[PDB]
């Protein structure tokens, strides 16, 4: 899924 | 060093898969659940996917056919609905989360009558029928497989392509290395790692493209077309 860069 | 394989970051493979299954089981069967709160990007995504695919559909010796596609980690069928069903006579779906496939039947509406098989299986356990698909679409799921399972899955996919068929991977890519997300139990790999895996599966790159117009804060996303 698309997601914020950790 | 950065990490270059999943065996550097996955403590326990059974737990890596079990945790992912548990995570998806408690996500709502909606586009926003599929896209992790970024449901609003769907149209940008589908528009770019469509343009990318249409490169392979022009008339000529190598024209990709339009009889059957396979949507891998399809979820509720966001991609099946807006990209694939309009272009392919039939579409098969595979996903690990039974609730998503059940919701698909509602989400897809009347056009969903052209979904042939709904396979409820992990990719790591799925062997697509030989010589069956013109396009195998794998979006936002490869991070859920180990390197060995991904390489193997891409080999089985290769064996299920029709003449002139292609495999498309579209996913998040890390700036460098292999990065574990321990909440959804997935990894994000850099472009060199992903290309290494594609090559180990006996596949070659036809095209690679960065997804534009995404929010600044999320992982970069790339599409690869393979055969
Ligand atoms: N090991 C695995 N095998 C198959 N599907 C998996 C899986 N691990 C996670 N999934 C599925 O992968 C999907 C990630 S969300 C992306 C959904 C779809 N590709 C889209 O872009 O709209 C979920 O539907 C989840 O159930």
């Amino acid at each position: 899924r698309p997601k914020r860069i950790a | 060093v950065p990490r270059g394989s999943t065996s550097e970051v996955i403590e326990d493979e059974k737990q890596f898969y079990s945790k992912a299954k548990t995570y998806w089981k408690q996500i709502p069967p909606t586009v926003d659940g599929m896209l992790g709160g970024y449901g609003h990007i769907s149209s940008i995504d589908i528009n770019s996917s469509r343009k990318f695919l249409q490169r392979f559909l022009r008339e000529g010796p190598n024209k990709t056919g339009t009889s059957c596609a396979l949507d891998c980690g399809a979820g509720i069928g966001r991609i099946t609905k807006r990209l694939l069903l309009p272009l392919f006579r039939e579409v098969d779906m595979v996903d690990i989360t039974e609730d998503f496939l059940v919701q698909a039947k509602t989400y897809l509406g009347e056009e969903g009558k052209r979904v042939r098989n709904y396979f409820c299986c992990g990719l790591q356990d799925f062997t697509p029928e030989p010589d069956s698909y013109d396009v195998i679409w794998i979006q936002w799921v490869i991070g859920h497989l180990t390197d060995q399972h991904l390489a193997e899955f891409l080999r089985r996919c290769k064996g299920s392509l029709r003449p002139n068929g292609i495999i498309v991977i579209k996913d998040n890519m890390a700036q460098e290395g292999v990065i574990l997300d321990d909440v959804d139990s997935s990894v994000c790999r850099d472009l060199d790692v992903v290309r290494r895996i594609i090559c180990s599966a006996g596949l070659s790159l036809l095209a690679e493209e960065r997804q534009e117009n995404l929010p600044d804060e999320i992982y970069h996303v790339y599409s690869f077309a393979l055969r």
